């Protein structure tokens, strides 16, 4: 059966050649027979194309020795409360040369900050995958009127991930040796993390013996929250999903069960605050 | 909307490798942990009376090997991530790739681990005969 991860979001009816397709499912039907594929010299391989590949549907259930889990139990989250950062992402929609996947528009945090990124995605070409800006539009509903202006307001992803690393470092430097991203219905937040998170075995900061907590692509090096200066990638974060603790309604509905001081000007940071707020109430009351 | 490209049996390994710093090392370490190699590749119905050389423009093969679509055997094409070439282009995409039938279980791992003779064009070890 199928999965939505890496869904081909092009509008082309056809594609792909046996040599250019990443997977058997994405071969054009002309080349399929007897459950296999066949080379047909007279059909040229497409040496121009740009196919948007969906990053929705990631699953982080790997179990490899040396590599730590991103998703952690509530108790592990309890022990690292000071590392908690609520995180929400409002998104936009692929719309011109593609349709059927969502792209990060505005990322928000428990720290009141909100950042907004240019709509960019992962586009397959005849030679490689091209990380690039792509056409997009706001979610249709009248409830999403406030992201109309955000479409114009920023910001290249190489800049966005510089600012994310700097904001968490300046927040977490004197509080913990890690992040715990506090999510609510985590799928799209996990998709955004592809844009600014690397993972591997545990590492130590060059310049330190402290746990490595950021990564730099300028040179393949690692750092702690204090020495992550100019770094662009968050390395081996941790995260929890409040919704997986049993909650019927939506985020605001379930938060307002405990707390009545967090109103909601519908900003991404406002959701991330209610996400962290509701996790504290659930975890430590009674 | 759209067209699904992949099958759930590959979700965990591709997600693991799509986030790695060193994707090739992640995949090796993943197998070493008892993980299942990447499936859903493009296997070719072919005559199996070909030259047997590693990377060709049309399917080659002997009865001792199987022919795949090159991109479907590239971990970087498979996970849609950067290639470690300075220009950043695939060696395999746009070509057919033959793989020893004994290793046809794990084509992506095979291309990660092996290398081709520039003199004679066959896989070093399966089998290049120039010294
Ligand atoms: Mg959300
Ligand atoms: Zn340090
Ligand atoms: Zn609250
Ligand atoms: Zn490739
Ligand atoms: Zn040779």
């Amino acid at each position: 059966n199928v999965t939505g991860l890496f869904k081909d979001c092009s509008k082309v009816i056809t594609g792909l050649h046996p040599t250019q397709a990443p997977t058997h499912l994405s071969v054009d039907t002309k080349f399929k027979t007897e459950g296999l594929c066949v080379d047909i010299p007279g059909i040229p391989k497409d040496m121009t194309y740009r196919r948007l590949i969906s990053m929705m549907g990631f699953k982080m259930n790997y179990q490899v020795n040396g590599y730590p889990n991103m998703f952690i139990t509530r108790e592990e989250a309890i022990r690292h409360v000071r590392a908690w950062i609520g995180f929400d992402v409002e998104g936009c929609h692929a719309t011109r040369e593609a349709v059927g996947t969502n792209l990060p528009l505005q990322l928000g945090f428990s720290t009141g900050v909100n950042l907004v990124a240019v709509p960019t995605g992962y586009v397959d070409t005849p030679n490689n995958t091209d990380f690039s800006r792509v056409s997009a539009k706001p979610p249709p509903g009248d409830q999403f009127k406030h992201l109309i202006p955000l479409m114009y307001k920023g910001l290249p992803w190489n800049v966005v991930r510089i600012k994310i690393v700097q904001m968490l470092s300046d927040t977490l430097k004197n509080l913990s040796d890690r992040v715990v991203f506090v999510l609510w219905a985590h799928g799209f937040e996990l998709t955004s993390m592809k844009y600014f998170v690397k993972i591997g075995p545990e590492r130590t900061c060059c310049l330190c013996d402290r746990r490595a907590t950021c990564f730099s692509t300028a040179s393949d090096t690692y750092a702690c929250w204090h020495h992550s200066i100019g770094f662009d990638y968050v390395y081996n974060p941790f995260m929890i999903d409040v919704q997986q603790w049993g909650f019927t309604g939506n985020l605001q509905s379930n938060h307002d069960l405990y707390c009545q001081v967090h109103g909601n000007a519908h900003v991404a940071s406002c959701d991330a605050i209610m996400t962290r707020c509701l996790a504290v109430h659930e975890c430590f009351v009674k | 909307a759209g067209n699904a490209t992949e099958v759930p049996a590959n979700s965990t390994v591709l997600s693991f490798c799509a986030f790695a710093v060193d994707a090739a090392k992640a995949y090796k370490d993943y197998l070493a942990s008892g993980g299942q190699p990447i499936t859903n590749c493009v296997k070719m119905l072919c005559t199996h009376t070909g030259t047997g050389q590693a990377i060709t423009v049309t399917p080659e093969a002997n009865m001792d090997q199987e022919s795949f679509g090159g991109a479907s055997c590239c971990l970087y094409c498979r996970c849609h991530i950067d290639h470690p070439n300075p220009k950043g282009f695939c060696d395999l995409k746009g070509k057919y790739v033959q793989i020893p039938t004994t290793c046809a279980n794990d084509p992506v791992g095979f291309t990660l681990k092996n290398t081709v003779c520039t003199v004679c064009g066959m896989w070093k070890g399966y089998g290049c005969s120039c010294d």
